[PDB]
């Protein structure tokens, strides 16, 4: 299979800027962070009700 | 948001607007309708895609680094290796937290702004022929059929054509 | 006799919660995840040249422990050492083992 | 379908040609029309959008209009390079999807009769217990022929496979038709003939076992 | 200036699925709608659906609803179309195309190069000679292969003049056959040798065939 | 601020408003008065308490660390211990400086925004019965007694009741 | 920008305004003209000079530090010296990138804001004697000669003087 980023857990995709899989990496890899999720808004406030 | 349109003078969003992000609903002598505004919708989408593409651009490529797990106690040099890594991770975790907070505050404000800009633009086209009802709606003081509504939506409305009729209705 | 023209924006029945400067959780229509949190659990053999050490450490391959001589003259972008590796030659130590391993790996 | 176009239009260099597009209330009636140009084996190109708007890269000889539930593409001053397929398109509010017309082939307006070559089954192929008659048709215009196979003097009604016509580099057309027979059927008759008719006139060739 | 670059030709068996990609290079297309439009042989353009990935919309033509899945990867600037339960009715060229804005109403102004999908087992050709005044006509019959394409050269590429390789016929079997004929001075019959070289990459077949009077 | 209300079209604040952050002053046929607006006041207070609680949440807990003062010269290892700490302190001092600058810019803008949102909301209630005097005041073109003023303040004002009277006064 | 004036309801800037950042163009019975607005211009300039002076203030002074280039391979201690420096440079490069992004976003928004504040202030002076044409222009519904225009520009315009004339023109 093909992946630029390798961790001891296995390869991971590198489309996201950060990762929480392993601080040990090899290749073109997202940066290791402590958070397991961080959401970037891609839409406006959702205000279905008053 | 900073502009007070979304979740503001616009009381709520429209779940029934399913073909655009911003738009118009009207009532006139020919009935009611809804239409997406393509320019405002695309301006917001283009800004959001712009910031997304800046954020997801270019991961760093790293090869041989330092060890980060250890099978034996060693003291001073291992203490330093672990501290360097812990320090790095805490700094990047802080950068990640701050980046999404700032980006998200700004995405909410830029989308609020695009709503407000469309409202202001519409108001400016209507000149003295309409009044702001204060809830994101304009009361238009002349007969305004489907083609007239479309002239507003497409930015070619000619206020002078209707001004006499409207002023008579507004002020007399 | 007139008309009404209302401006508005879309919404969905349930969006996604995100964090901002002022709010720990606020709902937007859509968001995207910035943290990769999963792996298939397998190391991909492309595009990097992977050399699986199998029963051998890099130092045992270097020295030429007989069961590691399969690795003679081998090259790698990434050498993968397995927990099952074992030595089977003359008992030895390497003062500063970590440094020799590092400089050969590099 | 949904949008209806004439299958064909033609003109001479410099002539004005128009291509019509009939729709309904749910599309052309209430939505904007786009037009696309397509050369064989290549992707379409946007020619007109929003009914009568023209991309900057598109020559001003192309214009579009919309009235009622109909639309029209006009090409003033036809050029040879305009020979292509043309598609109209619009969103349809009933299907909730984009729709296209069936396409119009534009021909820029001399007739050319087809050259024919007919090869008999090779000896090698007979040894492999098969037999193929190969009829090669080239250099005809306009690009539409029909092919009839003759066994003796009788029409074959089996094993005939003929390609669509394809445009050659010289702007004329080529095709090919294949007759598949058992080596016994190739022996069973004294004459086989490929008959190619093009604009009424028929070109013929014949081989004998 | 953005270009859309699609994945390569596909040969598929009935009931299978195909997933075609569309990469936006020279810039992103994430802020626009991209549609997938197919064109069956000799037929017109037909909309399959589209996606506008930041906006958050995926749309499908009713006639393909449930059988097609359209998706996008905003990080690699790529859009995808996966069509399931393939039959010969799905043999077509599939195009991706970008709209002038974030939605599907606007004219499609940037197009990918197209991806041919053919709905057979891979099989190399059997090659037969076509034996022959001023000028003569001789050639090679390239029989029963799948999939396209085949390349034919004459005399190892040394003879290019007078060569006419005809488009293949697609048999009811699902296999192709083509012919290549070269037109040549008949005087140069009992002197110069004529050999056709037939290459079929998908089966790794390479055949030379001598054509004698 | 970004909205131009506070320290803007509102020329100054009111030291005499001592029971709210935002509010109304009026003059009518029954005299003058002042009232806090509770909703705007609470919206600002709630946002400020929200950001304060995010900032003062969760100090880190640390136990055994490294030494940070030294009684003897030692060279390389001490140099590194001191550099690691100095580096850490300079990074946190930078985070602290930036955090209060960003928070404070935003607090000023969100409070300006809340002023502007109240003004816009009030304008929208009044429809064609009043005009914006340009200094955060509305001229109301009809008799508007204490109960009428209170109907505006509590969001139940019925513009249609007064529209004929107001238009006569505005335009004729 | 957030306010929707610059590159918004103001369709474009004026290359011919060469003596100010913001200003007025008019047409009246005495012809046409242009004048810079000094207060808005100076408010923007003063804010920009303020942020520039904060940014270019006080470089750090450093003396004896660590070595950063090496002529021999040494291993562990050199690895650490180089990592400490690389880490530092990457952190400062990040601070520099973020600082100009934030500052520049804010400079664009504060200049947009100053345009919008001037427009709103002008509107407020005019009261019922003018209407917003929606493109940053006011239609003034009374004779307004050069001295009258200057009274608006210098903030002393007396709307009451002209109100009867203007209302007659607007509404009748």
């Amino acid at each position: 299979c093909i992946s630029e980023c390798i961790t001891p857990n296995g390869s991971i995709p590198n489309d996201k800027p950060f990762q929480n899989v392993n601080k040990i990496t090899y290749g073109a890899c997202p940066k290791y962070v402590k958070q397991n999720t961080l959401k970037l808004a891609t839409g406006m406030r959702n205000v279905p009700e008053k | 948001g900073l502009f007070g349109a979304i979740a503001g003078f616009i009381e709520n969003g429209w779940e029934g607007m399913i073909d655009g992000w911003y738009g118009f609903r009207h009532q006139n002598s020919e009935g009611t309708g809804q239409a997406a505004d393509l320019k405002s919708t695309q301006a917001a989408i283009d800004q959001i895609n712009g910031k997304l593409n800046r954020v997801i651009e270019k991961t760093n490529e790293k090869f041989h680094q330092i060890e980060k797990e250890f099978s034996e106690v060693e003291g001073r040099i291992q203490d330093l290796e672990k501290y360097v890594e812990d320090t790095k991770i805490d700094l990047w975790s802080y950068n990640a937290e701050l980046l999404v907070a700032l980006e998200n505050q700004h995405t909410i404000d830029l989308t609020d702004s695009e709503m407000n800009k469309l409202f202001e633009k519409t108001g400016r086209q209507l000149r003295e022929n309409a009044e702001d009802m204060g809830n994101g709606c304009f009361k238009i003081y002349h007969k305004c059929d489907n083609a007239c509504i479309e002239s507003i939506r497409n930015g070619t409305y000619d206020h002078d054509v209707y001004r006499d009729e409207a002023l008579n209705n507004r002020f007399q | 006799p007139g008309a009404t023209l209302c401006l508005g924006h879309h919404a969905v029945p349930n969006g996604t919660l995100v964090k901002t400067i002022t709010d720990d959780q606020i709902e937007v229509t859509n968001a995207t995840e910035l943290v990769q949190s999963s792996s298939t659990g397998k190391i991909c053999n492309n595009p990097h040249r992977i050399l699986d050490g199998i029963d051998c450490t890099l130092i045992d391959a270097l020295l030429g422990d007989p069961h590691c001589d399969v690795f003679q003259n081998e090259t790698w972008d990434l050498f993968v050492e397995r927990s099952k590796a074992f030595s089977n030659c003359y008992p030895y130590d390497v003062p500063d083992y970590a440094s020799l391993r590092s400089l050969v790996a590099s | 379908s949904a949008l209806t176009q004439p299958p064909a239009v033609s003109g001479t260099p410099g002539q004005r040609v128009t291509i019509s597009c009939s729709g309904s209330d749910s599309n052309i009636g209430r939505r904007s029309v786009n037009w696309y140009q397509q050369f064989p084996g290549t992707a379409p190109k946007l020619l007109i959008y929003s009914n009568d708007q023209r991309p900057s890269v598109v020559p001003d000889r192309f214009s579009g209009s919309k009235s009622g539930t109909s639309a029209s593409l006009a090409i003033s001053g036809l050029q040879s390079e305009d020979e292509a397929e043309y598609y109209c398109a619009a969103w349809d509010d009933s299907l909730k999807g984009a729709v296209f017309g069936g396409g119009t082939q534009l021909t820029v307006l001399p007739k050319a009769a087809p050259s024919v070559t007919l090869f008999p089954p090779s000896s090698e192929e007979l040894q492999a217990n098969k037999a193929t008659l190969v009829c090669l048709i080239s250099d005809f215009y306009p690009g539409a022929v029909t092919v009839a196979w003759k066994a003796d003097s009788s029409p074959v009604k089996a094993g005939v496979e003929t390609t669509t016509p394809s445009k050659q580099s010289n702007n004329k057309y080529a095709a090919s038709s294949y007759l598949s027979l058992t080596p016994e059927q190739w022996k069973s008759h004294r004459s086989y003939s490929c008959q190619v008719t093009h604009e009424g006139s028929t070109v013929e060739k014949t081989v004998a076992p | 200036q953005v270009q859309l670059v699609q994945s390569g030709a596909e040969v598929k068996k009935p009931g299978s699925s195909v997933k075609v990609s569309c990469k936006s290079s020279g810039g992103t297309s994430n802020n626009y709608a991209i549609s997938w439009v197919r064109q069956a042989p000799g037929q017109g353009l037909d909309w399959m659906g589209g996606i506008s990935p930041i906006f958050g919309s995926t749309a499908y033509a009713q006639k393909f609803q449930g059988r097609v899945t359209i998706s996008a990867d905003i990080f690699s600037n790529t859009a995808y179309m996966e069509l399931n339960s393939l039959t010969s009715e799905d043999t077509a060229v599939y195009f991706c195309a970008r709209h002038g804005n974030y939605y599907y109403y606007s004219g499609m102004d940037v197009w990918g190069q197209g991806t041919t999908v053919t709905v057979a087992s891979t099989k190399g050709p059997s090659v037969f000679p076509l034996a022959p005044g001023g000028t003569a006509a001789l050639g090679c019959l390239v029989k029963d292969y799948f999939p396209e394409p085949v390349t034919v050269s004459w005399n190892s590429g040394a003879l290019t003049s007078g060569v006419h390789t005809f488009p293949a016929v697609l048999q009811s079997s699902g296999l192709y056959s083509l012919s290549s004929v070269v037109t040549v001075p008949s005087s140069s019959l009992g002197t110069q040798t004529y050999i056709c070289n037939v290459n079929h990459k998908p089966s790794n077949t390479k055949v030379d065939k001598r054509v004698e009077p």
